């Protein structure tokens, strides 16, 4: 009963069209869901808008006006210049009639602004459409209605507000270059009217309806209009005293005030300056006596929240940063100026102390840009010194929790290690860093006694708690590097010992966690120090190991990442013979292995090893090194050469899951080690790799035998994941060292041969749910590093891998994820290092090679997206490379216009918006190729055109036919325009890509004009 | 001078969990839920349940007797999860019928739920 | 008491997966589009009592928009949706702020940028600033991890209320109740479909 309203053969009864809106606006459940059906079926219907004038006029209900409205501004935006011109001047009519009905009922004016709004909206569609040109009186009868009444004027407020948005603010990507630039020119022209009616307005006005509408309009003129509208009159005075008294005109006003303050000001005229000087002198005046002091407490005020309290605590924020970043040095020389330079940063201070992360931030980034200024500008940090010392007490307070401190307090009042890492907080730390780092230069003196003092109050427990040791002791180890090294030392020393005193004082497992967190990062963050003192850093490391056998798991877990930072940054220290002992720390560490990382979960005991790898890799000795890493390497070489004996003397203990896990372990020792040794991991590569390819093999055929004989479903299966882990381990070690290897002959002659036999037919002759994309990875790094060795391996790798696994990815988007990605970039550095093996394909698999270039375009998936167009590209250089030969004409013959069509395809379609600029790069390339006559040999088929047809003319006829049956609603100029413009700028990126987003906008709607496509000249 | 649910019910066993229904009309497993797995005992009626929340919204997820009828069945894909059948949870109002999987961190917490669960079983049988 | 909040962005930055792992905890993979508008009601237990929001979750794509903005009309809250790995959703969310507030013009709204559980971030941390001048709230979120997926919710419901102290707390748990080939049929196959996600930490 409710599809009434959806043949239009019969009548449109009103009455049931408002039950249909209040059915889905009011109403529930399915009700609801199929009246929503219903009212989307009515507005896509091309012939609603016939009905608009019949429901507005008729309707009881304001949603069901509204929703005629949105099928009215469909049809202006989108097929205004087809219909009549009766039709163009008959909406106009009831539209604008419609807006003076409802300003002169002061009820519906009242209590319908949703509505009113809307069509104003509507309006100014039309006059996007056809103001000026055709409707040159609008600004003059719109200032002559606002005299007539309070609510028309309030209303024409409304109007003007939206019209300057829709030109200035929203016209890119909306309307052509050459139409936005008609609107703003015209707008400008007719500007200073307008200007004189707000001014007016705002003078003489009283109805604060009206004078918030002129601010809010203000607010947009302010983003374009010329700098004397604001300085040459008397307006700043008004908007910095009088509209910040109200409450009600505050709020827009500050908004008002932060643009002007935004403007860059000519820096040679003194008026400007004074008057920036005045509204800002009184705007901070009004603040103190009408809304707070400078002494107020905002941190309570914004937390209680009232009104808009929180709202008007940020646009002040917004307001001081604004104007203090641009003129703040008008203020610093006169020293009549300096209290209100003081006061305005010591509302900064009260406004950094409130919690609220994002206005924190705000904030920040403001002292930021003031203490960088402080540390190169000579005679200007003895200004602020009262501030940068409130500054250092408030950051240092208010100290975000760093990325290494894994120990964290629950909802229970316990501690514990964190689920999830903090990501939101990772930016956050850095930039309270940057400002706490800034502050500690310009006074080290100041920032030490801070934090002496505080960290003295909380051994005598004056100030003890969880949040307080911990932000002080983040503070302090993020400062590191500030100080001189004599400095440091004393520092530091102090530190340690007040904090080896709590955690003697603070017993319970939970304080015991919270302050070995804090001495691990402090400890971790001063390898300056450490160096300088060996026998210190022996004891730290050695009590690092201690926390590897903490039965607590934050603390354990960060001993091992502690360890490692320590490392990367002293490694030098542990390889040498300090004095006083008798060998290299590397020794101590290696021979107690096993009893150090006993208590350790896998992956922390291969950090472990790969720490010890960043110190063996410091011996530049080559003989000592290649000692120092068998040594490392003995446990899980002798659990390596026990499971290989086993395996190769009866393959049916790999069936064992504990034994997989064991295997799996070793080879990830083994990533772990040469991620950072590199080419220095060769010699233990060596040991195990002719070995680890026949496990690898073994793996794969028991993998495979496990899917025949159990189903898909076994990929699922514990057992065979844990098989697969095996192989992409295996496969991520291999990878691993051929993208560090120094030594390419060695990785060609010894390397890649078994490796390719090992992997390319087992990935080629798997089921696709059984295939791992990590072979794709690796060959990549294979072709990237030493492709231009083994062109024969290159073909052979596209054999085995390229149709296949295009197979698995051409029948949709979504499957196959990994598998997708890593193909694209194995095509990508094969087109781009070994185009030959292309070359050789044979034509059909050619073909497929195209076709899988032009799949990759119409990716949403930006990972495969920037590849194709990037393959795409490289494949026209390699082929314009070859010059004037067979392979390159007939390349162009058979795969120029594919190219250039699907180019086409993806830019017009609104579905691929992501990559505009590389197809915009691809296609003026396409067209360069013609325009230089860089093809040798006609386009086109001998009986198509007559005989010695230029390759342009043939192009542009091609274009003009293929955009004339894929945009018919385009008439033959608005193509032919579009194509002489676009042709002619194929040197230029910059207009390239104008004219093409020109384009864009031209066929979303109907009679574009041709002309816009001569605006570059 | 003048100046200015579950608590009758006792803890036997707390595990943190992801917990998950099986959508027979599309074949496909959903998670319902992850966070603390408690086994509580009330000691008005000393019959044990199941109650799990979300963690931050603290909405149930589960909330049903651990029934002596119920068996613990392994799932293929997993060495650290259980399956079984559930006929009246009222997590989300009335007592509706359920196949929960339920999986843990490590095969260790899955077998000590197990051992859990039983014992559970057994108290609810006296 | 209940309130209706509006949900805008572009497609696929997850506005749909965020409001079904409200409703039923589950994490949705597949990208089905949204057409036109779905209503939920969604309820949160707090301390002032309970809360309801009737979620209109609209769509995102052009093609599927349907009423567009006449579906945030009498809107009492908002949140908007952008996808921190893909740069062009945060450069609309101008264009969803405007075509939202030219109808609700005084309301809380939340921007939200999803999907921070991707490694590949591309619209940076200092990048997103478009909050502040609009006076808006904004939270990195992921519907998958369930990171900070509760603050959007938590936020408004201080803002409607009134509250800044309004919290989530945990809804009374009620003594559930003590209670046959098909059950077998249902099981054999449950326990031959493989969960999800089986290299997650849970
Ligand atoms: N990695 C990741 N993916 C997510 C996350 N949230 C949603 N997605 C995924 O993004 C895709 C689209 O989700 P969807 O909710 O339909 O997006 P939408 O905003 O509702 N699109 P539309 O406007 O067309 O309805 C899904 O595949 C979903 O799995 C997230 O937090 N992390
Ligand atoms: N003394 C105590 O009760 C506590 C105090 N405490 C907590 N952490 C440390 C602690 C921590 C480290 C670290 F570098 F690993 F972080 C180094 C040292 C060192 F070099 F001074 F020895 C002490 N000391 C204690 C706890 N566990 C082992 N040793 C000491
Ligand atoms: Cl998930
Ligand atoms: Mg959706």
């Amino acid at each position: 009963s409710m599809e009434g309203i959806l043949d239009f053969s019969n009548d449109l009864d009103i009455a049931l069209l408002d039950q249909v809106v209040s059915t889905f606006y009011q109403g529930s459940g399915v009700q609801q869901k199929q009246a929503q059906e219903i009212l989307t079926k009515f507005q896509d219907n091309p012939d609603a808008w016939q009905k608009a004038d019949q429901i507005l006029q008729f309707s009881t209900n304001p949603q069901s006006k509204f929703i005629a409205l949105s099928i009215l501004d469909k049809l202006i935006t989108r097929k205004w210049k087809l219909l009549p011109n009766d039709h163009r001047i008959g909406i106009r009519n009831f539209v604008v009639g419609m807006i003076i009905s409802m300003c002169q009922d002061d009820e519906v004016f009242k209590t319908q602004k949703n509505l009113i709004n809307k069509s104003d909206l509507t309006l100014v569609q039309i006059l996007k459409q056809e103001w000026p040109q055709n409707w040159p009186e609008f600004i003059p009868e719109l200032i002559g209605s606002s005299s007539s009444s309070v609510n028309v004027c309030e209303n024409n407020m409304i109007v003007l507000k939206l019209l300057s948005e829709e030109v200035f603010d929203f016209s890119a990507e909306q309307m052509t270059q050459a139409k936005a630039l008609h609107l703003k020119n015209s707008m400008s022209k007719e500007f200073e009217q307008i200007f004189k009616l707000c001014f007016q307005v705002l003078e003489q006005g009283s109805s604060s309806s009206l004078i918030v509408a002129t601010l809010e309009s203000l607010l947009r003129y302010l983003h374009w209009i010329p700098y004397r509208y604001i300085y040459e009159t008397n307006i700043l005075e008004l908007l910095s005293t009088k509209f910040m008294t109200s409450p009600d005109t505050r709020a827009i006003t500050l908004k008002c005030l932060t643009e002007v303050s935004n403007l860059k000001i000519p820096q040679d005229n003194d008026l400007i300056k004074r008057q920036t000087v005045l509204f800002f002198q009184n705007t901070l005046q009004q603040i103190a006596t009408s809304v707070m002091p400078v002494t107020a407490d905002l941190k309570a005020t914004y937390a209680n929240a009232n009104g808009n309290d929180q709202s008007f605590l940020q646009d002040l924020a917004m307001f001081l940063t604004t104007y203090l970043a641009r003129n703040r040095a008008l203020l610093e020389s006169d020293e009549s100026l300096r209290e209100l330079l003081l006061n305005a940063h010591q509302y900064l201070i009260q406004l950094s102390k409130i919690e609220e992360r994002e206005l924190f931030k705000t904030t920040l980034d403001y002292w930021h840009n003031l203490v960088a200024d402080l540390f190169y500008e000579p005679l200007k940090k003895h200004i602020y010194e009262e501030i940068c010392s409130q500054l250092r007490l408030v950051i240092i307070e208010n100290m975000v929790r760093p990325e290494e401190v894994l120990v964290v307090e629950n909802d229970e009042g316990e501690i514990v290690r964190e689920f999830v890492k903090e990501s939101d907080t990772i930016q956050l730390y850095k930039s309270e860093r940057e400002v706490l780092v800034y502050l500690t230069h310009l006074n080290v003196i100041d920032t030490e006694e801070i934090m002496i003092s505080k960290l003295a109050r909380q051994i005598d427990g004056s100030e003890w708690s969880w949040h307080n040791i911990n932000t002080l002791s983040w503070a302090i180890g993020s400062i590191s590097g500030t100080m001189s090294e004599d400095t440091e030392k004393r520092f530091v020393v102090t530190v340690i010992k007040d904090l080896l005193d709590l955690c003697v004082k603070k017993r319970g497992k939970d304080n015991k966690a919270v302050v070995a967190s804090d001495i691990m990062y402090v400890v971790g963050q001063y390898p300056r120090f450490l160096k300088a003192h060996w026998n210190f850093l022996r004891t730290v490391i050695l009590k690092l190991f201690e926390f590897m056998h903490e039965t607590h798991e934050g603390v354990q877990d960060m001993a091992c990442d502690t360890f490692i930072k320590i490392v990367q940054k002293c490694k030098y220290h542990f390889v040498i013979q300090q004095p006083r002992e008798s060998e290299p720390f590397i020794q101590t560490i290696i021979r107690d292995i096993q009893k150090t990382t006993a208590d350790l979960q896998p992956q922390q005991v291969h950090t472990f090893y790969k720490a010890c790898g960043i110190i063996i890799s410091e011996e530049r000795s080559v003989a000592e090194r290649n000692r120092l890493l068998s040594d490392l390497m003995q446990l899980p070489n002798m659990a390596w050469d026990t499971i290989v004996e086993q395996s190769t003397a009866n393959p049916t203990l790999l069936l064992d899951s504990e034994t997989v896990k064991i295997i799996a372990n070793i080879i990830k020792t083994n990533v772990a080690v040469c991620t950072s040794m590199g080419a220095d991991f060769y010699p233990q590569l060596g040991h195990i790799y002719y070995n680890m390819l026949q496990l690898y093999r073994a793996v794969s055929s028991m993998i495979s035998a496990q899917v025949a004989a159990e189903g898909l479903i076994a990929t699922k299966t514990p057992k065979v994941r844990g098989l697969r882990t095996i192989k992409k381990e295996i496969l991520k070690l291999v990878e691993t060292y051929i993208s560090k290897a120094r030594n390419l002959d060695d990785v060609v002659k010894v390397l890649v041969e078994p490796l390719l036999n090992a992997v390319l037919e087992d990935y080629m002759n798997n089921v696709p749910d059984a295939r791992d994309a990590e072979v794709l990875n690796c060959m990549t790094t294979v072709v990237e590093k030493v492709g231009h060795m083994i062109p024969q391996g290159v073909i052979l790798i596209l054999q085995s891998v390229f149709e296949c696994t295009l197979d698995m990815i051409n029948k949709d988007f979504t499957e196959y994820p990994e598998h997708r990605v890593e193909f694209y970039k194995l095509l990508k550095v094969i087109n781009e290092k070994s185009f030959a093996a292309f070359l050789e394909l044979p034509p059909a698999a050619f073909k497929l090679f195209v076709d899988a270039i032009c799949w990759a375009f119409k990716h949403n998936n930006r990972d495969v997206e920037v590849n194709g167009l990037q393959i795409a590209l490289d494949l026209v250089k390699n082929i314009e490379r070859m010059g004037n030969v067979p392979f390159a004409n007939e390349f162009h013959k058979n795969y120029f216009f594919i190219f250039v069509s699907e180019t086409f395809f993806v830019l017009t379609d609104s579905d691929h918006k992501s990559g505009f600029s590389k197809q915009a790069l691809l296609l003026m390339k396409l067209i360069s190729l013609v325009y230089d006559n860089k093809i040798s040999v006609p386009l086109y088929q001998e009986a198509e055109v007559p005989q010695g047809t230029s390759n342009q003319v043939y192009l542009s006829q091609y274009l003009a036919n293929m955009l004339s049956n894929a945009f018919p609603h385009l008439t033959s100029e608005q193509i032919a325009s579009f194509l002489s413009a676009l042709t002619k700028q194929c040197k230029d990126l910059v207009v390239f890509k104008g004219t093409l987003r020109d384009f864009l906008v031209q066929i979303k709607e109907v009679g574009g004009d041709p002309t816009d496509y001569l605006f570059a000249e | 001078f003048e100046p200015v649910m579950e608590e009758d019910e006792e803890v036997l066993y707390k595990v943190r969990a992801k917990l998950f229904r099986f959508d027979a009309d599309a074949k496909e497993w959903k998670e319902r839920g992850t966070g603390d797995c408690k086994f509580l005992k009330n000691k008005k009626t000393n019959k044990v349940r199941i109650l799990m929340r979300r963690d931050k919204t603290l909405k149930i997820c589960a909330n049903h007797i651990i029934a002596p009828e119920y068996t613990l069945k392994p799932n293929v894909g997993s060495d650290r999860s259980w399956v079984y059948a559930c006929t009246a949870d009222i997590a989300e109002g009335e007592a509706e019928a359920f196949t929960f999987a339920i999986r843990f961190g490590s095969k260790e917490n899955a077998d000590k739920f197990k051992e859990e669960f039983e014992k559970a079983q057994e108290i609810n049988k006296k | 008491v209940q309130f209706k909040l509006v949900l805008v962005g572009d497609g696929g930055t997850g506005k749909t997966t965020f409001v079904k792992r409200h409703l039923t905890g589950e994490f949705e993979k597949k990208y089905v589009a949204t057409l036109g508008v779905e209503v939920h009601p969604l309820v949160f237990h707090t301390n002032r009592g309970p809360i309801k929001f009737n979620v209109w979750d609209t769509a995102g794509q052009e093609k599927f928009g349907g009423l567009r903005d006449g579906y945030y009309i009498q809107a009492q809250c908002a949140i908007i949706m952008f996808d921190v790995t893909s740069r062009v959703t945060y450069k609309n969310v101008p264009n969803w702020h405007r075509d939202l507030v030219r109808v609700c013009e005084n309301i809380p709204i939340v921007l939200c940028g999803n999907k921070v559980d991707i490694k590949d971030r591309k619209v940076k941390a200092k990048s997103i600033v478009f909050h502040r001048k609009k006076n808006l709230q904004y939270y990195d979120i992921s519907a998958k991890s369930n990171y900070n997926f509760e603050k959007p919710f938590l936020w408004l419901a201080r803002k409607l209320i009134g509250d800044p102290n309004l919290e989530f707390v945990a809804m009374p748990a009620l003594a559930p109740p003590e209670v046959a080939a098909q059950y077998e049929h249902d099981l054999e196959v449950a326990q031959t479909t493989a969960l999800p996600d089986e290299d997650d930490d849970l």
